């Protein structure tokens, strides 16, 4: 049996909201150490990697390791029946044929129980150093990507000592946005060498659906290698996105 | 042409 | 003549929003005791019954009884031109209904006018129900929206303890349990199946009362009842799936 | 060089929103007096005149008059990338082959820089001659917008009847018909020399009310058998003025 | 399986 | 019935 109780149910609500629009199915590695999701989009341009550490849960039980093949469309629809203040418990027997989601209304004497069939369903990005790591408000990064996508399809990210610059160009015209170093509304560069890459705004705008999980975002980048867009899930772990460059 | 796949960056 | 003046005109607005998406046209019975409406949806799966007591208006006048034939799409649209703080009056001089919207500032008045129709009444006799449940309106609305994302039908199951709403579909199953503001008056346990498509039309009535009452007996229609404070009620009836 | 700094950059945002849905392209006359734009919609049923005086800006530079041909749809998407508190700067070299918009977030730690091509548009200055009007109605801009939205659920055209004590708005359709009567005295002030009664396309009137965010009050000036004027004051800058030929 | 409310009408 | 603005310029 696997059983995790999360008092702050909204995290699962947001986490799924942030995955459904990018990937349809994914494997949930349930283990003694917790929950690990690592999936590519249907066209293999991005990789999402969710970690929810066991200690992040209010109670956490996991007797055997499980590969729970999950339909994220089904899961998201179920999580939409959860209230933002619900206590969410996940439950799976070790056979792993179905997954139970229990939502405890915080005060109200209302308890909801949903149940979902699992499917029968690991290569990763090695840890590395990054020439540039930008810590910046999630909301700002979201506005930038939304705005710049009205001008073009690609953004050129340029990181230097002074600041980080985002620029696109279409037929309409071109634009660029320059951030400068300044918390929670702080912009912070840890650069090791100046970096200029190009990425698809369509994908970035999928990534920013995770904006509710943290008021900060971390962009990490090195030449000719995938960008990393990281949202820490406080007291839990993270939700990370890797986006291959356009060369 | 220019959009690289994420595959070659996994191991 | 018939002239009803209503200080809180937003009631009419909310009454018609809740009607227009279930039934297109219906007959408005005007008598000394107020307004009665009773109408089925176009597929005879449901029935709506609205009561607006005459002593619920600010002024109420009715020389003769009228069976006004009303296009509720048209009347809805007109009522959208009423502000929430307008004094609404209706007037029918014994085939035209007028609607007058008087703004608070007393320096803006709107007259709207709509041709009435010739429309051709049974009804659902009141019974003792095996289960009757009074719960918050918003909650029953949310339960219906939620469950329609899982399946088309909802099994309502009622005991003295609580009430359980269940739907299953292709993408799994779900159950929402409530206990005992929620109040159950069971004299026998019930279990019934209804269409979520229809309950979600009914829940457009939600802004008319913070509470709804569900009445269930075996093999007979559900009654979903919204009390319109100091005026009457909007009642919905929905046949069961057997 | 032409260069114009506007600290309240949102005015530009709200002007481009008021224009993008009615005209696609438009010529911008840049002079010492400031900015002037005149333009009919594509079907020649209505006329838009925008004035932004150079004293309404906070930095104004003009080496040379310019006839900036602007794709308002392009300028609108660019202006949608500015924040409501940003400090907007318009700038064009004396060539006048591209236009630059610069949004300085006030924190000064964020600076956007957009750029669009200008096109050759001739200034057909052809204009409406200034004139007395029989009825000039001053009223809250929000109410005029609700009146127009309301009535357009009833019919396609509105009949505006204006007396000394009151102005009426009326529409008839298949549904039924409605009339909206306003009495005098924000608030409503009517200046009547003669009673007018005129018919107008609610379709076009509803384009104009997209200007409502520029001012709390609108003025309707009308005479018989001539276009209606819907004027929005852009406080301390000028006005945006819509003209609509009548139905007869 | 869906009954009509005809029949319950009196 | 709809006049054009052109007449009046």
């Amino acid at each position: 049996m696997f059983e995790a109780r999360l008092v702050q149910g909204s995290i699962l609500k947001k986490v799924l909201e942030a995955l459904k629009d990018l990937i349809n199915e994914a494997c949930w590695d349930i283990s003694s150490s917790g929950v690990n999701l690592q999936s590519m989009d249907s066209s293999h341009v991005s990789l999402v990697q969710l970690t929810l550490r066991s200690e992040g849960f209010d109670t956490y039980r996991c007797d055997r390791n499980l590969a729970m093949g999950v339909n994220l469309t089904s899961m998201s629809k179920i999580l939409k029946c959860a209230g933002n203040e619900d206590i969410i418990t996940l439950r799976a027997e070790d056979n792993a044929d179905t997954l139970a989601l229990v939502f405890e209304a915080p005060n109200q004497e209302k308890v909801s129980d949903y149940e979902m069939k699992l499917m029968d369903l690991q290569l990763g990005i090695p840890e590395q150093e990054y020439s540039c790591v930008v810590k910046m408000p999630s909301g700002e990064f979201a506005r930038i990507c939304r705005d710049l996508s009205h001008i073009g399809d690609a953004v050129v990210i340029s990181c230097a000592k002074d600041g980080v610059k985002f620029s696109a160009s279409g037929e309409l015209g071109n634009g660029n946005i320059k951030l400068s170093q300044t918390e929670e509304e702080a912009v912070t560069i840890e650069m090791n060498e100046p970096v200029q890459l190009t990425f698809a705004l369509r994908y970035l705008n999928f990534f920013t659906k995770a904006t509710p999980l943290s008021s900060t975002v971390t962009l990490s980048m090195s030449a000719d290698v995938p960008l990393v867009v990281e949202y820490k899930i406080a007291d839990m772990g993270h939700l990370k996105y890797y986006l291959a460059p356009k060369i | 042409s220019p959009q690289k796949l994420i595959d070659g960056f996994l191991k």
